[PDB]
């Protein structure tokens, strides 16, 4: 299971 | 033995040809088990291994939404790096991410990963401590400052020590028939004359899983690393892998050469020779 | 800067004339990810070839497996034709039963 990206660059 | 879970993200811009495509694929060891493609007619997280199919609708719904949102985030990131690297809107660019965890035989966390690349080069990576970052350049340092301020690493650590290891453990159990079976290489040596004075010896390994393997030639018991042609380990398409290693030998000296094979599925390393 | 594909053409199982098999073209080590791969039978493109989902290695270089069902014979020649931005001209690698 993978989660959302936490924060953009 | 030890096992890994990995998610591989690729986002590619295509100016003049719509918005950047997003692909996410998931692996346990050398077995792919999920995919998502934003260019699909109806994008959805889809199963790619039999043992993941038992996951319920919530699994597929959640993962699909996660990839849909991730699609947008990478499009934002591609716009951002045009700014950070002072680049034009004309060119195609790529962002990649590798994320996941390794566990040992007892299922305990060995280490976690979260790392990114831009146009095939290191951009920013979570260090093994899961608390600090390595930025490749002054552009990635901008991201690092941003991610430090938001304490992103702490959230990464939480995923890697919890969710990542927990689900890897679950997948390993549900897929134990295959994920926890090593298939040893089937091996043989072929011989092909090149000329009156030289011949090729090729050592084959076929049908093995996982992909990791060591294939070497020795001459009079001495490693022939420099003089060995070693092809990249390649998928057969049936879960298994293939590899060969070839040496050019003086005619009449074939029996001075031995091929050595190491693989997880082999109790002891194999030694083999040309057998006419 | 970019990376040119390594190319391997081969069969899933050892080649056995008159017996059903899979013809594989594995491209790896390339960047960027856009790549054009055809499988050829006697110089002609094989239709409806399938490929693996895009993934990459630890050094960020991409790899893909293209594959199709085929029944090898002694007379039929097979090959892979690859184009990539690093290539001025399409590269053709012929299928060789012991490679």
């Amino acid at each position: 299971f993978e989660d959302l990206r936490l924060l953009s660059f | 033995g030890s096992h890994s879970m990995r998610y591989f993200h690729t986002s590619v811009s295509r100016p003049g040809r719509g918005e950047p495509r997003f692909i996410s694929v998931g692996y346990v060891d050398d077995t792919q088990f999920v995919r998502f493609d934003s260019d699909a007619a109806s994008p959805r997280t889809e199963p790619r291994a039999p043992w993941i199919e038992q996951e319920g609708p919530e699994y597929w719904d959640r993962e699909t939404q996660i990839s849909k949102t991730n699609t947008q985030t990478y499009r934002e990131d591609l716009r951002t790096l045009l700014r950070y690297y002072n680049q034009s809107e004309a060119g195609s660019h790529t962002i990649q991410r590798m994320s996941g965890c390794d566990v040992g035989p007892d299922g305990r966390l060995l280490r976690g990963y979260n790392q990114f690349a831009y146009d095939g080069k290191d951009y920013i990576a979570l260090n093994e401590d899961l608390s600090s970052w390595t930025a490749a350049d002054t552009a990635a340092q901008i991201t690092q400052r941003k991610w430090e301020a938001a304490r992103v690493a702490e959230q990464d650590r939480a995923y890697l020590e919890g969710t990542c290891v927990e689900w890897l453990r679950r997948y390993l159990e549900n897929g134990k028939e295959t994920l926890q079976r090593a298939d040893p290489p089937k091996t043989h040596v072929t011989h092909h004359p090149i000329s009156d004075h030289e011949a090729t010896l090729r050592c084959w390994a076929l049908g093995f899983y996982p992909a990791e393997i060591t294939l070497t030639w020795q001459r009079d018991g001495e490693d022939q690393t420099q003089d060995t042609e070693l092809v990249e380990t390649r998928p057969a398409g049936d879960r298994t892998f293939q590899k060969w290693a070839a040496v050019v030998v003086p005619s009449g000296e074939e029996q001075r050469y031995t091929c050595h094979v190491q693989h997880e599925g082999l109790p002891k390393p194999l030694t083999l020779r040309w057998e006419p | 800067i970019q990376r040119t594909p390594k190319i391997q053409v081969y069969s899933r199982h050892p080649a056995e004339n008159g017996k059903s098999n899979f013809l594989n073209c594995y491209v790896s080590g390339f960047h960027p990810s856009d790549i054009e791969v055809d499988l050829l039978k006697n110089g002609e493109r094989i239709e409806k070839v399938e490929h693996s989902d895009l993934s990459f290695s630890k050094d960020w270089s991409f790899y893909l497996l293209y594959y199709t069902e085929f029944t090898p014979t002694e007379k039929d020649e097979y090959a892979c034709r690859v184009n990539h931005v690093t290539l001025s001209q399409p590269k053709i690698v012929k299928w060789d039963r012991d490679m």
